[PDB]
RNA sequence: GAGCCAGCGAGUCUAACCUUGGCCGAGAGGUCUUGGUAAUCUUGUGAAACUCCGUCGUGCUGGGGAUAGAGCAUUGUAAUUAUUGCUCUUCAACGAGGAAUUCCUAGUAAGCGCAAGUCAUCAGCUUGCGUUGAUUACGUCCCUGCCCUUUGUACACACCG
């Protein structure tokens, strides 16, 4: 059946227990699964000057944004696939399913 | 147009450009008694160019006048046959 | 390996294109003394003349250097690809030239005279002696004259 | 023991295989050779004018032997250097595209390299049969 | 007349503006957010950009 | 001789075409007519034909006022006087045949040269 | 199966993974022999681990080193650390611990970075200068 | 001419961004397809310094490439006070820099490139990242600043009192 859950949040601790609750609820339903592949975290960096005007000492400033992205691959008949994704949706954590 | 340097020239000796009979046996007769042979010594004692020095150095090493130590580029180091 | 006795025909000076070309250097770098020929072009002519480029300028045969100068003064007729020439697709004649020695200086003055004669912007900038390629002049070239 | 192209120094194997090219005389050299300078960043044409297609061909032959597949865009990056931009700082500039594409076409004619699936040029079994044989030949020279 | 607002605005500093304060200078176009540099610095914390190092 | 613009002489070029003149044009001028079919030449050229008829011979025509200084001097406009805008004034220039393949801008200077004194 | 261990040497960014198994004694670096490592001076630098312990401990094992990252001279140091650690790992698993300690001591006496990776890392660049310490120029008038 | 190795990163859909590969062209470029909304494709970003062989041979020289002249392309509604790129030619000052003065204590200084930002086009700039990697010191208040203590004061918008 080959469905795949992908998680792409920025909050790591929300993301993990989402991912843990996928894999643990899998194991009551006893499904074979590729355990979470953790892709390299990608840092979005924006380096701006502090001052609004152009006076003073040239102090710069780097704002960054870390994005964490995991995927879990599952094979399951339809009733578990309807059950797993319907629950365990946590705010700020993005979930999307692809099949095959 | 003041310059705040002095800028003297030099003497600019005229080192030989093509090789002829007077240079040819002169290198033939006195590359022995040279303990160390290289391009720059040949420039200073024989007044030939680096061109001639590099080509003559290649010439002697097959036929037999000078023994090599090191055949790296830009630096040739040669000893005498005693 | 190859040591060679040079002989009494040798020349410390030679004259091609009305310029006193010095001897005692390689032929391609020696002919760059002649205006209108630079290192690239000089290599191609001596290549197209089938001369040994390793030779010095003062020892080359009399027929070879006159063969060389013909290829310089009629370049594209002897299979030079003619985007290689300096004054190609000329403004009156339409045909690809290659000015040599005095032509380079004389023809450079002439096309200046057109821009001065039509009062084109670049010509008026040359008449004042200022820059013509759009440079800043507020600081640089300050003591030009 | 099964000596190969990897078992011999890069310089002398390329020099030996290029000399095999000069004697064989079958390369289909382009015709603009000794007019081109083979890189847009270069300042002169190759000083060793009477060869250097044979040098380049031997150089490119070893590269497909090492790698899986190359194109012509890769070879321009490999053979490019720093272009002295006058009074500005230097920059990497690619090599002349025609030179790589033609010698890759020329090596197709002698049968060394072939086209590949997934794009690019692959060493054929004829290429993988004679490059070893010069490698055997060139490595007993000092022995 | 049709001649009003007819000059192209497809590229250049005249095509883009800060989505908050409609300014042209100091725009930040990385990652497609298009906020001026002084307005992003006021909004960086609640967008999700933070200072760490 | 009289002026032959890149080997093509006056007896053809004064009226041969605008479009084959660009065949003998340098890169920039060939690129300009490669792209762009606006009616800004159109309106200018029609007023150029008007000014030519109202002049007889031994009259230079009336100076035609334009703003656009990026219009290439085509051989159709040879023999006229054009008032080119340089930002606050219209400068008087006669179109020679030898100023071919240039813009009008090169002949109406936009600044007044400095003297320092 | 076949007695085999797997080690790695490192340098600034270069890492070289080495598969040490039981064999006839050939020591290859990226499919090429150890005698072919291009920078001619430092080739004599990569001989020195086997030159320290004697070539006799390399008769019955054969070595493959795969090299990635870093630069030219960084790649050389990662190679030598990988083969030195790989040899000392092989004698740890299969041969007794006596052979390990004489192997380790001769390495660690000659040069300590044959077994321990150098801990010197790059220092981040700071705004206001081209480097990490340097500043651009101060002018007062 | 040959070898030949990084890391930080960016990239298009209701748009046309990063571009592999084939072909044409000396080049810059053109054209036909493809992969990529990305640890998947560009991309091992085959970077430069560097390394090995060769020509040069102390000559303002094959150092340096300013300033000029012709063409070919690319971005763009438009490039003339040359946008930028490429070819050929022209090939200047400069032979280590006075008084002055800046930055720096180890993967640091310095050399060398690359990505990103601005960006339709344009980097000799900046923010970062790697590559190659020293000498010297491990002190002191001499200079210049700043801080503190003692002291005098008729000052306290405080010595520009
Ligand atoms: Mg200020
Ligand atoms: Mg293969
Ligand atoms: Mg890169
Ligand atoms: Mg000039
Ligand atoms: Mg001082
Ligand atoms: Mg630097
Ligand atoms: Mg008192
Ligand atoms: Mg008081
Ligand atoms: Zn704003």
């Amino acid at each position: 059946i080959k469905i795949r859950i992908t998680l792409t949040s920025t909050k790591v601790k929300q993301l993990e227990n989402v991912s843990s609750n996928i894999v643990k609820n899998a194991e009551q339903h006893n499904l074979v699964k590729k355990g979470p592949v953790r892709l390299p975290t990608k840092v979005l960096k924006i380096s701006t000057r502090k001052t609004p005007n152009g006076e003073g000492s040239k102090t710069w400033e780097t704002y960054e944004m870390r994005i964490h992205k995991r995927y879990i691959d599952l094979e399951a008949p339809v009733q578990i696939v309807k059950r797993i994704t319907q629950i365990t949706i946590e705010p700020g954590v993005d979930v999307e399913v692809v099949v095959a | 147009k003041k310059k705040w340097s002095k800028k003297s020239m030099k003497d600019r000796a005229q080192h030989a450009v093509i090789l002829d009979q007077e240079k040819y046996d002169r290198i033939l007769k006195e590359v022995p008694t040279y303990r160390y042979v290289s391009v720059s010594v040949l420039v200073d004692r024989l007044k030939i160019g680096g061109s001639l020095a590099r080509i003559a150095l290649r010439h002697l090493e097959k036929e037999g006048i000078i023994k090599p130590i090191s055949k790296h580029s830009k630096q040739a180091i040669y000893t005498r046959a005693t | 390996s190859l040591v060679v006795q040079e002989q009494g025909s040798f020349q410390h000076i030679l004259r091609l294109l009305n310029t006193n070309v010095d001897g005692n250097i390689k032929i391609v770098y020696a002919l760059t003394t002649i205006k209108g020929v630079g290192r690239r072009y000089s290599n191609l002519v001596c290549k197209k003349a089938d001369v040994d480029l390793h030779k010095r300028a003062g020892e080359l045969t009399q027929e070879e250097l006159e063969r060389i100068v013909q290829i310089m003064q009629n370049p594209t007729h002897y299979k030079i690809p003619a985007w290689f020439l300096n004054r190609q697709n000329d403004i009156t004649d339409g045909k690809d030239y290659h000015t040599l020695a005095n032509n380079v200086e004389s023809k450079l003055r002439d096309d200046l005279e057109r821009l001065k004669k039509i009062r084109a912007h670049r010509g008026i900038r040359h008449f004042w002696g200022l820059r013509v390629r759009g440079q800043h002049t507020k600081t640089t070239g300050r003591r030009r004259a | 023991p099964g000596v190969s192209v990897r078992d011999v120094a890069a310089q002398d194997f390329i020099n030996a295989y290029a000399s095999f090219l000069q004697r064989q005389g079958k390369l289909e050299v382009p015709g603009y050779v000794d007019i081109v300078k083979t890189s847009s960043g270069n300042e002169m044409p190759p000083q060793d004018a009477e060869g250097w297609f044979y040098k380049r061909a031997a150089s490119v032959a070893r590269h497909i032997y090492m790698r899986k597949q190359v194109g012509v865009g890769k070879l321009n990056k490999l053979y490019g250097g720093a272009k002295s931009r006058g009074v500005r700082p230097y920059k990497h500039i690619d090599a002349s595209g025609s030179i790589n594409r033609k010698v890759l076409q020329a090596l197709e004619k002698i049968g060394i390299v072939e086209i590949s699936p997934k794009g690019g040029r692959r060493i054929s079994e004829n290429g993988q049969r004679d490059l070893d044989r010069i490698a055997a030949q060139t490595l007993e020279e000092d022995e | 007349e049709n001649v009003w607002f007819s000059h192209p605005r497809r590229y250049g500093k005249g095509s883009r503006q800060c989505r908050v304060c409609s300014s042209h200078t100091g725009l930040i176009r990385k990652y497609g957010l298009n906020i001026c540099r002084q307005c992003f610095r006021e909004k960086a914390n609640d967008i999700g950009f933070n200072k760490f190092r | 001789k009289t002026h032959s613009y890149r080997g093509v002489d006056l007896e053809k070029l004064l009226e041969m075409s605008t479009e084959d003149f660009v065949k003998l044009a340098p890169a920039r001028v060939r690129r300009r007519f490669a792209r762009g079919m606006t009616s800004k030449p159109a309106g200018f050229m029609k007023k150029l034909r008007a000014a030519k008829l109202a002049a007889p011979e031994n009259e230079k025509p009336a100076p035609v006022r334009t703003h656009m200084r990026n219009m290439i001097i085509v051989p159709e406009m040879i023999g006229s006087v054009v008032g080119i805008y340089n930002g606050k004034a219209f400068n008087q220039v006669e179109i020679r045949p030898e100023m071919l393949g240039h813009y009008l801008g090169e002949f109406s200077i936009t600044y007044t040269p400095v003297r320092h004194g | 199966a076949v007695p085999s261990v797997q080690t790695f040497g490192k340098k600034k960014s270069a890492t070289a993974v080495a598969h040490v198994k039981a064999g006839k004694g050939l020591i290859k670096v990226n499919g090429s022999p150890i005698t072919l490592v291009e920078p001619e001076i430092l080739r004599f630098k990569v001989y020195e681990p086997l030159l320290l312990v004697g070539l006799d401990k390399f008769s019955n094992i054969d070595i493959r080193v795969r090299v990635t990252g870093g630069g030219h001279v960084s790649q050389v140091y990662a190679i030598r650390q990988a083969i030195a650690k790989g040899l000392v790992a092989y004698h740890q698993k299969y041969v007794d611990e006596q052979s390990k300690n004489e192997l380790k001591k001769a390495f660690t006496s000659y040069d300590r970075t044959l077994l321990i990776a150098d801990s010197r890392r790059p220092e981040p660049k700071k705004f206001g200068g081209k480097g990490a310490r340097s500043r651009f120029q101060k002018s007062y008038r």
